[PDB]
RNA sequence: GGAUAGUGGCCUACCAUGGUUUCAACGGGUAACGGGGAAUAAGGGUUCGAUUCCGGAGAGGGAGCCUGAGAAACGGCUACCACAUCCAAGGAAGGCAGCAGGCGCGCAAAUUACCCAAUCCUAAUUCAGGGAGGUAGUGACAAUAAAUAACGAUACAGGGCCCAUUCGGGUCUUGUAAUUGGAAUGAGUACAAUGUAAAUACCUUAACGAGGAACAACUGGAGGGCAAGUCUGGUGCCAGCAGCCG
């Protein structure tokens, strides 16, 4: 067999760009190229983003496990698109409150649902500037209401 | 959010002005006077928020009672095939709910000691008292589910999803 | 007991500079610091300079006090010393005086209040006791 | 804009963290040798691996030939003088196999401990961090100082502070103002 | 409850006054002594954090 | 020919019909300033380069120009738009993508501090100036170096054992005790002198400065992946953890 690919000392081009155009089947290279992430993704291709609280919900979650995972609808700030944000640790959506601002951060999937909470794909970090490990441990305590 | 963070930068401006929220879930402005607060609004509007302010002048409230106790007779179903469940109502006194309110009786206190209270000094049966769960909505408020009856075999389950239920 | 050992490294004499610059190598066996006054002494005497025309700076000891390496000089004269070292030095001898003046800001704000005018300020001073009336 | 000062995370972590074997070897580095961080290891082990990286680079080319000869030879005059290379072992396809464990054999640390002086080891790190041993007549109170082999000899306890015998320990401006109320 | 019941729900044990595990160093003196030093007694294999012999 | 300092389709007249292109012209995109470089790190590579150097641009936009060797300057001007100041309403003044500061934006970033002493730069210039530049402050951006006890003794246990009629001295070496004891140490302060433009801080010390209550290590984890709880109380498909498995 010749093994599909060209050969020649002069190919190159006919290497170039089939390379160019093959790579476009790899997920990682398409969303750096049309920027998916910027144009959608909802944080703007961002670590985080603020966004207010706009209400409580209880997620009732995919099969094997069975709970309703206390999450929280946020509306993000700068773009100004509604997300939902799961709310981790014992209760701490109690910490969180209502129409707060709450620092969110993805989840870890790069988008993606984590696990089981079906449609959510981030975690809160500060509500109203705190940070919910150090409310739900109570080594800092919330700057009153 | 820009009107969330102005709001804020009002409440700090003026030495009156409180800006919490109401429990139904809607923000408010305190104002000394009427004057001062189309002051305040229109200082909140531009200067602080700078955005325009969709006025209201309340919400409020309210709660429900119960008045009279029925001692019947509604049954349950949910859907087909299921169980049943039942009905009644009170309400308890005035100053049993007082208590709930204040944090003398609480969601967590003794079982034991805060029954015995109930049925002595409040007007109770000390076996229904102990058979009391919550105090909701949901941890405080002075609304009650109390499991009377006997028999019955798996009620332990059912009996903390008639709780959050 | 301890004797302030001082040494004096790589002594290049200087005519352009009218003095004799150089390392000073030192020692505090048993002792802590040598201080400057202390030095100038012992240069003194060493080089035949006087305390007056000797200038030493920079130190910093090693570790563990042991040594310190300066850097000596040794003008010619007193009058030497005077128009070619910059002022500062001549403040931590004593030998010059430390020059009163105004902060550096101030100095600024001169600049410009002064730049604002134009000529000189006696017509604006005049003027300014006219306005009095209006 | 003087310059970017630059620098070097030198000291590097290794490719998986849970090598069970690795974890206790590592332990067992830091209990012979003293040490209170796996950085003291990772430390030898890249400042050792950059040297090997050499010698592997230079081994490739004809040793014959100019560079593989000359930062070859002064490769390990640099390492015989650091004194982790032995005097039998002078021919650059031997600092291949250096290996951590004479890195660290070569140390501040251990050279007081094999000098005796200090005894059972880490007493030595205690006593350089203390601010006693003097490897020339200057104190040391890095323990990973590297002793030059040359300046082994010269290792002794301080001018200053006691051992030496110049002043005791600090208890006793305590103690002897304590005998003399008595 | 349905909101962090449990964190509530249990009983707060408070933490006892014991000693001061040593730092830095002294941390690896320990550790280097309680598994090459001393040498634990083993049946058949090594273990790291026994149990008390039970089901 | 015109212009320009000058070459030129740079501009103008008259003439010819060329010019580029699948060896991607042209067009579009770029969350593109280029390069030096950066990270990664067998080899080949990928991605990044706003950012300490070198080019290039820009000074709210887009124009136009004065002076000048050098400007299509903006810490020059003219205008129009966009934004806004100061008013006695006739009219004036503007351009932080210098430094500091503030708003705004945002996940996101410092003090309206002290200095020309350095580094250099400029002029009529040894003599003046310089938020160019340095000096601190703030600073868990990074990076480098390493304290969080050490040596005893007595008191209770592990290990070698002169010998193992049963012991045991324990002659030798190690670990445990709110025993206790002598010997240091900068973490700090502080005359001093260093340091320094002046100071700080660093290095150096007059003088004080350790005894478990002090002069206190957190973070994460503890079924597997993957290092390590079948401990004690709760909890009881919930609440929760869980990158994945669960
Ligand atoms: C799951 C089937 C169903 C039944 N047995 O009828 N329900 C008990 C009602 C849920
Ligand atoms: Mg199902
Ligand atoms: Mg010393
Ligand atoms: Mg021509
Ligand atoms: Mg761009
Ligand atoms: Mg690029
Ligand atoms: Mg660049
Ligand atoms: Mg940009
Ligand atoms: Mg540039
Ligand atoms: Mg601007
Ligand atoms: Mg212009
Ligand atoms: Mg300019
Ligand atoms: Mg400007
Ligand atoms: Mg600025
Ligand atoms: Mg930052
Ligand atoms: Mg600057
Ligand atoms: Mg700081
Ligand atoms: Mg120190
Ligand atoms: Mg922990
Ligand atoms: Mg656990
Ligand atoms: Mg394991
Ligand atoms: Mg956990």
């Amino acid at each position: 067999m010749g093994k599909g690919k060209p050969r020649g000392l002069n190919s190159a081009r006919k290497l170039r760009v089939h390379r160019r155009n093959n790579r476009w089947a790899e997920t990682t290279y398409k969303k750096r190229l049309l920027g998916t992430a910027f144009k959608s993704s909802p944080f703007g291709g961002s670590s985080h983003a603020k966004g207010i609280v706009l209400e409580k919900i209880g997620i009732e979650s995919k099969q094997p496990n069975s709970a309703i995972r206390k999450c929280v609808r946020v509306q993000l700030i700068k773009n100004g698109k509604k997300v939902t944000a799961f709310v981790p640790n014992d209760g701490c959506l109690n910490f969180v409150d209502e129409n707060d601002e709450v620092l969110l951060a993805g989840f870890g999937r790069k988008g993606k649902a984590k696990g089981d909470i079906p449609g959510v794909r981030f975690k809160v970090v500060k509500v109203s500037g705190v940070s919910l490990l150090a409310l739900w441990k109570e080594k800092k305590e919330k700057p009153r209401s | 959010p820009k009107l969330v963070e102005g709001l804020k930068r009002l409440s700090k401006s003026d030495p009156c002005v409180l800006t919490y929220m109401s429990e139904s879930g809607e923000h408010i402005v305190a104002g000394t006077g009427e004057l001062h607060l189309e002051i305040c609004l229109q200082d909140l509007e531009h200067d602080h928020a700078g955005v325009p302010l969709k006025i209201s002048p309340p919400v409020v409230a309210y709660r429900e009672t119960v008045e009279s106790e029925s001692s019947q007779t509604a049954l349950s179903k949910s859907p087909n095939k299921h169980n049943r469940i039942y009905l009644k109502a009170e309400p308890i006194d005035e100053e049993v709910s007082l208590a709930i309110e204040n944090g003398i009786i609480n969601p967590r206190d003794d079982f034991k000691a805060r029954a015995r209270i109930m049925a002595d000094d409040y007007g109770w049966d000390v076996t229904d008292a102990r058979k009391i769960w919550c105090f909701g909505p949901d941890g405080n408020g002075p609304n009650l589910v109390i499991d009377q009856t006997k028999a019955v075999q798996y009620l332990h389950e059912i009996k903390d999803s008639v709780v959050a239920a | 007991s301890d004797a302030i050992t001082i040494r004096t490294r790589k002594v290049i004499s200087n005519p352009l500079l009218a003095r004799k610059q150089f390392v000073v190598d030192v020692l505090h066996p048993n002792r802590a610091n040598v201080s400057k006054d202390e030095l100038r002494e012992k240069l003194a005497e060493a080089y035949k300079a006087e305390k007056d025309a000797v200038s030493v700076f920079g130190f910093r000891t090693q570790y563990g006090g042991g040594k310190s390496t300066g850097f000596g000089l040794v003008y010619n004269s007193v009058a030497d010393a005077k128009k070619f070292e910059p002022a500062y030095r001549l403040v931590r001898y004593g030998l010059a005086e430390k020059v009163e003046k105004a902060s550096r800001q101030q100095r600024k704000q001169r600049k410009n209040r002064g730049k604002k005018i134009f000529g000189t300020g006696k017509s604006i001073a005049k003027k300014a006791a006219r306005r009095n009336a209006d | 804009p003087r310059a970017p000062r630059t620098y070097s995370k030198t000291y590097s972590t290794p490719k998986r963290p849970y090598e069970s074997a690795r974890l206790d070897a590592e332990l067992k580095l830091a209990g012979e040798y003293g040490l209170k961080n796996k950085r003291e290891i990772y430390r030898i082990s890249f400042q050792l691996s950059k040297i090997r990286r050499a010698a592997r680079d230079l081994l490739t080319r004809d040793e014959k030939d100019p560079k593989r000869l000359f930062e070859g030879n002064a490769l390990i005059r640099r390492l015989v003088r650091i004194g982790v290379l032995s005097e039998d072992k002078k021919k650059l396809d031997y600092v291949l196999a250096l290996k951590v464990e004479d890195f660290l054999e070569r140390r501040l640390q251990t050279q007081v401990y094999k000098l005796g002086l200090a005894k059972s080891v880490h007493h030595a790190r205690v006593l350089i961090s203390q601010r006693h041993i003097a490897v020339g007549k200057q104190i040391v109170n890095i323990p990973s100082f590297m002793v030059r082999l040359e300046s082994e000899k010269h290792i002794d306890f301080a001018r200053t502070s006691p051992f030496g015998g110049a002043r005791p320990g600090r208890v006793a401006r305590k103690r002897a103002a304590a005998a003399g109320g008595e | 409850a349905r909101a962090g019941k449990v964190k509530s729900q249990t009983p707060k044990v408070e933490k006892q006054e014991k000693p001061k595990q040593p730092k830095g160093r002294a941390y690896k003196r320990l550790l280097y002594t309680r598994r090459f030093v001393n040498v634990t007694l083993t049946n058949g294999k090594r273990k790291m954090n026994p149990s008390p012999s039970s089901q």
